[PDB]
């Protein structure tokens, strides 16, 4: 076929020629027990459905309907927050604890000022491997991005260590060979 | 026990019924519902 | 395999709550036993019973035979079985998990159910749930005509039963049902001889439909079964009848 | 055009070939070389719509749990249709008599796997359902104590019931733990097992609301704790015919614990008499006057009580009358049981 074709010459063109160093601090990523465990954290903090969101609507507008007004009370729902101009704009207030960055966007210049971003603005951004794999726990196709800011007391003390984990695993090893002209080697 | 399975079954079908004591427990008789079944099938 | 850093930390942690309560145990019946009640938290003995947040009521325990049926549960998470309870497992025959088995309650057998409790299930059976079990499986490890001999066959014969069981003058699979029930002569004859039980898994499992009810199944199981490690603990009775409706 | 390839028509109404197998057992059509009227026929049906659908069903469970997303899984699940099987049994068989006539296979399947144990391949949902319809249908029997016919075999019990037409020729293997059989597969039995589970369950509704009474049986628990049978259930409300029905009228039996139960027990209820037996009473006599026993030493040896080896039963109402009991004493020997058939 043709795009079979294209998909295998795709990835070839690329790493036979010089990849700028603004590129190639994405497949730097993180490793497996660390991703692991970000995900662990963040289904701890997964978003509500719209079925699950329909479905409390429901009760507490039967709640109403019977009245029944039962009090009026809730903390704040938390949740991770996906949408990629949201997540910017968690930044530059700044808002954002963490931040996922999934290393594969079709428009890749939609992404690639954030690791800069997060990095003049301090925020500890870790990159991701696979967009989908975010989307799965934002209940979206692909999302791209993950910011997380409210974290409840109980799961706070792990958000540090995790932080801190990042930090030294992403921010100490890749750092310098960021700055490297990635690829070149042909295929 | 020489012959065919489907020439085995019918052939050992009748045995030495003893007494209300013993009944052998049914072997053949599922067998016997699989076969009936692939002859509607 | 790499194994990995994890499940060794998890199966230590694991293990050491289970020494902890299961020494607990030990020192709290050595000083009934003993009857030296003097700084402990209870004299008499508890049973929990799950009926249908589902009702769950106490009794005091009563020192008195009572025909109970054991049903192996798979234990709790990462735990490696400590020999104390693998020791009163192999007396029961309670590894190779989904096995029950009938037992005769009194106060020298009431010691170990606060041990094995997070192991197994246990509560009052029924007739027609005792007469299912052995109408519809049991195997008994059995001489032959001309064998190896680790030879096992289904309950069908009753004069292999009254071959065996003449002595006592015991036919027919029924009355050993009956005699399960009664325990009125020999229980433990039957208890012997029908030495293996094998129940089947509840939910085939791996595929699509089938992870829904194991998900269901596990939170229910999570809802049921409680872990007190007090040694003060309340044997928890559930319905067999509801528990053989699903595993038989 | 006559002859269709298996696969040609199981690619033309693009189904799966297991489901293929499935719906032609399930419609009853018959032969890989197959009518292409009968396809036609096929061509257009809900259930084959619902079988895809549950295929795409099962994919939108799967993307459900690789998404791990738990609680939609739990919707689809709960906000799921049920194909039923109900339409092509009744234009399958309008009239109820070929119901009646063709009942005669599908309970035999039904009491085989009443007696079968729990598997993996067939769940134990699937026996509670066989066992409750098989008890049903044996309490059906008991009301109008309408049979005629036993037989005593080293295969099965074949009972044939003489109800509104023809004898209905009924087989019950013995409640034996069985080997499984290696070589069969369920695949095949399962639907056989719904599609007359489904038949028989509609049938059990014209018969129940025919005889008057309410169609689903009620049973008392402790009842159902004492013996798990036809006898569980309680027959509410909303003459028989000589001498099989009330043969052995005011008659009160004492059946051991040593007799199978189960058999000699739905006789009796054929009959209309009372069943004591001592392996119910010790779950926890004065009318009694027989003994259903096969033992050799009896011991307390009442000679008002009358001891009986349960052949007497079984010969009795193969006759329809009255036997002399010194055969059925024990422990004298029997006449070879030759059946009527």
């Amino acid at each position: 076929p043709e795009y079979v074709r294209v998909q295998r010459q795709k990835k070839i063109l690329s790493i036979r020629l010089k990849v700028p160093p603004t590129i190639a601090q994405f497949q730097y990523t993180l490793d497996r027990n660390t991703a692991a465990e970000t995900f662990k954290l963040f289904n701890k903090y997964r978003p509500e459905t719209a079925a699950e969101k329909k479905e409390r609507l429901t009760k507490e507008a039967a709640a109403v309907a019977e009245g029944k007004s039962k009090q009026d009370a809730s903390p704040k729902p938390y949740a991770v927050k996906y949408g990629l101009n949201h997540v910017v704009a968690l930044i530059e207030n700044k808002k954002a604890k963490l931040v996922l960055i999934a290393n594969d966007v079709d428009p890749i210049e939609l992404v690639v000022f954030l690791p800069a971003l997060c990095k003049k603005m301090g925020v500890p951004y870790a990159i991701v491997k696979g967009k989908a794999r975010l989307g799965t726990l934002v209940n979206q196709k692909t999302s791209a991005v993950a910011a997380l800011t409210e974290v409840r007391a109980e799961d706070e003390a792990a958000l540090a260590k995790l932080v801190s984990t990042i930090d030294a695993n992403f921010a100490d090893k890749y750092d310098e060979v960021k700055k490297h002209w990635g690829g070149g080697i042909l295929g | 026990x020489x012959x065919x399975x489907x020439x085995x079954x019918x052939x050992x079908x009748x045995x030495x019924x003893s007494a209300l004591r013993k009944v052998p427990g049914y072997g053949e008789s599922i067998r016997e519902r699989f076969e009936r079944s692939l002859d509607l099938y | 395999k790499f194994v990995r850093a994890e499940s060794i930390v998890a199966k230590t942690l694991a293990t050491s709550r289970e020494k902890e309560r299961i020494k607990r145990v030990s020192i709290l019946e050595d000083k009934k036993a003993k009857n030296e009640t003097q700084h402990i938290a209870s004299g008499k003995d508890f049973i929990l019973k799950i009926t249908e947040g589902l009702i769950r009521e106490k009794t005091t325990y009563d020192g008195k035979p009572a025909l109970l049926f054991i049903v192996r549960v798979r234990g709790p998470l990462a735990v490696n079985i400590p020999n104390k309870a693998f020791k009163i497992l192999s007396l029961l025959r309670l590894v190779e998990t989904n096995t029950g088995v009938f037992v005769k309650l009194t106060k020298n057998v009431y010691p170990l159910l606060k041990v094995i409790a997070p192991y197994v299930v246990i509560g009052k059976p029924s007739l027609s749930s005792i007469r299912s079990l052995i109408q519809k499986r049991g195997r008994i490890i059995y001489k032959g005509e001309n064998e190896a001999e680790p030879h096992e066959i289904v309950l069908n014969d009753n004069n292999i039963v009254e071959e065996q069981l003449g002595d006592h003058g015991i036919i027919c699979v029924e009355d050993i049902i009956h005699e399960i029930a009664t325990m009125g002569e020999s229980f433990s004859v039957c208890n012997f001889f029908l030495q293996p039980f094998k129940l089947n898994r509840e939910v085939s499992g791996f595929g699509s439909l089938n992870r829904l009810r194991k998900i269901k199944q596990r939170e229910a199981e999570s809802r049921t079964r409680q872990f007190s490690n007090a040694a003060t603990a309340p044997v928890i009775e559930v319905d067999i009848d509801s528990l053989l409706a699903k595993l038989n | 055009r006559n002859f269709i390839t298996r696969s040609q028509a199981v690619r033309k109404l693009q189904v799966s070939l297991a489901d293929f197998r499935r719906l032609c057992i399930f419609k009853g059509i018959y032969p890989t070389f197959y009518y292409a009227k009968d396809i036609q026929y096929l061509m257009h049906e809900p259930v084959l719509a619902k079988f895809r659908e549950h295929k795409t069903f099962a994919r939108k469970l799967t993307r459900a749990l690789g998404r791990g997303e738990v609680s939609s899984a739990k919707r689809l699940e709960e906000n799921r249709d049920s194909y039923t099987l109900d339409h092509i049994i009744k234009e399958r068989y309008p009239s109820f008599p070929d119901a009646i006539r063709d009942i005669d296979d599908a309970l035999n399947m039904l009491f085989l796997f009443s007696n079968l144990p729990s598997t993996n391949q067939v769940s134990s949902k699937i026996i509670n359902d066989a066992q409750k319809i098989c008890n049903q249908w044996l309490a059906y029997v008991a009301k109008e104590r309408l049979v005629r016919k036993v037989f005593v075999s080293i295969k099965g019990v074949y009972y044939q019931a003489n109800i509104k037409g023809e004898e209905v020729r009924w087989l019950v293997p013995f409640k034996f733990p069985e080997n499984i059989p290696s070589d069969v597969d369920f695949r095949i039995m399962l639907t056989f097992l719904e599609f007359y589970s489904t038949l028989l369950h509609f049938v059990l509704y014209k018969l129940y609301t025919d005889s008057g009474l309410i169609y689903p049986p009620k049973l008392d628990l402790k009842k159902d704790k004492i013996i798990s049978g036809l006898s569980s259930y309680i027959l509410e409300s909303r003459k028989y015919d000589s001498p099989v029905a009330s043969l052995f009228s005011a008659f009160v039996f004492y059946v051991s614990r040593e007799v199978p139960i189960d058999i000699l027990e739905f006789l009796i209820l054929s009959c209309g008499g009372n069943v004591i037996s001592e392996a119910a009473m010790d779950q926890i006599m004065s009318k009694v006057t027989h003994q259903i026993v096969d033992r050799p030493v009896l011991k307390n040896k009442v000679a008002g009580r009358t001891y009986i080896q349960p052949q007497w039963i079984f010969d009795c109402i193969n006759k329809g009358e009255l036997v002399p009991a010194n055969k059925y004493l024990p422990g004298e020997a029997l006449p070879p049981h030759l059946s009527p058939w």
